[PDB]
RNA sequence: UCUUUCUCGAUUCCGUGGGUGGUGGUGCAUGGCCGUUGUUGGCUGGUUAAUUCCGAUGAACG
């Protein structure tokens, strides 16, 4: 169960638009990560592509995701990993600050706000 | 073995891939897209005549031998319909389009 | 002042320098469509493409 | 290390479907934008 | 265009014939075609203070 990511790796309005693109089938049935929806266990496992991989367009296609998925209520999962989320979003906050991009960070400060909508160290 | 050099010669003239002419058959032949070789053996300067089989088993291109040019340049298609008879001595075929089989054979 | 047209110089058997006897007397094009095959001019100053205007000093 | 171990699985799958996405898909502009306009009024 | 030769290769280029050679403008008859004499619905991307800028992208009733 994957491919997602390379689905959005192409920018062209031929495989933008199409229902199996990430236009509206995603949005649906993607949720359901193996049949059951919402499966946070892919950002449990991209760890080595957001630790040591600065690869420009691979974070931000991932971080596209990460903003769409979220939506759907993991709120009990987001509620005991909460402090994993933000660990691994805090340094992200800090690294590419220092490089200066754009497309990497604009989603990944969105879905800060989705997990942050559905829920001492909070504040920070 | 001949007769069966004819038929492969006519269908490049029909797909327009075979390159006429020594400098023409020569730079046909390193760029790695020559499928083989035809030498006229009637060549009066022998320091060309001996570079074109060096060329050829450098970048792995079987040869053919052909003893007239002049009837060589007439089957390539030299020749306007015949008034002006004219030959090359060296000529290569790119691509091709039976008999093909039977000269492919023949270097094996 | 009439407007007299080029003659191009009949170099004759200019194939017969790129050369010896076995390897390539002149450079050879580092470019896709032109090399391997397309020779370079040597200048006395200059290296210049026939193709591809390519110019190395 | 078992997290590590998925990881890997994920990435080793990962860069494996970047290769099928690209089988299944198969300052120039600044010197370019000066001669356009070149030909706009040569 | 006038020199130094670099590259493309049949796509050819020199002469002589009393042997052929409208991209003409303008008017009449001539076939098709526009304009001319109501009503109701229905986002990959870079850009900016800002759904800001640029780039791809439907139906009936009288
Ligand atoms: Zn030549």
């Amino acid at each position: 169960t994957f491919s997602k990511v390379q689905r959005f790796w192409e920018s062209n309005s031929a495989a933008h638009k199409e229902i199996c693109a990430v236009l509206a089938a995603v949005t649906e049935v993607i949720r359901s990560q193996g049949g059951k929806e919402t499966e946070t266990e892919y950002f449990a496992a991209l760890m080595t592509t957001m630790e040591a991989v600065e690869s420009p367009e691979s974070l931000a296609a991932v971080a596209y995701l990460l903003n769409l998925v979220l939506k759907r209520v993991p709120s009990p999962v987001l509620i005991k990993k909460f402090s994993d989320t933000s660990k691994a979003f805090m340094d992200i906050m800090s690294a590419q600050a220092s490089s200066g991009s754009t497309s990497v960070l604009r989603w990944v400060l969105s879905c800060l706000a989705t997990l942050l909508r559905k829920q001492p160290v909070t504040l920070q | 073995v001949n007769t069966a050099l004819q038929e492969v010669l006519k269908t490049a003239l029909i797909h327009d891939g075979l390159a006429r002419g020594i400098r023409e058959a020569a730079k046909a032949l390193d760029k790695r897209q020559a499928h083989l070789c035809v030498l006229a053996s009637n060549c009066d300067e022998p320091m060309y005549v001996k570079l074109v089989e060096a060329l050829c088993a450098e970048h792995q291109i079987n040869l053919i031998k052909v003893d007239d040019n002049k009837k060589l340049g007439e089957w390539v298609g030299l020749c306007k319909i015949p008034r002006k008879v004219v030959g090359c001595s060296c000529v290569v075929v790119k691509d091709y389009g039976q008999a093909k089989d039977v000269i492919e054979e023949y270097f094996k | 002042p009439k407007k007299n047209k080029h003659k191009r110089k009949k170099v004759k058997l200019a194939v017969l320098k790129y050369y010896k006897v076995i390897s390539r007397l002149r450079r050879e094009c580092p470019s896709d469509e032109c090399g391997a095959g397309v020779f370079m001019a040597s200048h006395f100053d200059r290296h210049y493409c026939g193709k591809c205007c390519l110019t190395y000093c | 290390p078992a997290r590590r171990t998925l990881a890997d699985i994920i990435m080793e799958k990962l860069t494996e479907k970047q290769t099928e996405v690209e089988t299944v898909m198969s300052r120039v502009l600044e010197v370019y934008r000066g001669v356009r306009e070149v030909l706009s009024k040569y």
